[PDB]
């Protein structure tokens, strides 16, 4: 898979695999297996997890 | 977990 876009300014834009929309500054969480980034609501995260908790996306959690 | 946010 590929969820990073190199834009016309030379920057990287991350796309949430849950909704196929970019990071827009709202809270995101990064998968500690595959390194994709998801918007919190797209993965049911409703409050910040403990800092020491690893988070795994739906794809990786079943692997 | 690793999180990010920007106003
Ligand atoms: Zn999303
Ligand atoms: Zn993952």
């Amino acid at each position: 898979s590929m969820y990073v876009i190199r834009d016309e300014w030379g920057n990287q834009i991350w796309i949430c695999p849950g909704c196929n929309k970019p990071d827009d500054g709202s809270p995101m969480i990064g998968c500690d297996d595959c390194d994709d980034w998801y918007h919190w609501p797209c993965v049911g995260i409703m409050t910040a997890p403990p800092e020491e908790m690893q988070w795994f996306c739906p794809k990786c959690a079943n692997k | 977990a690793r999180t990010k946010q920007t106003a």
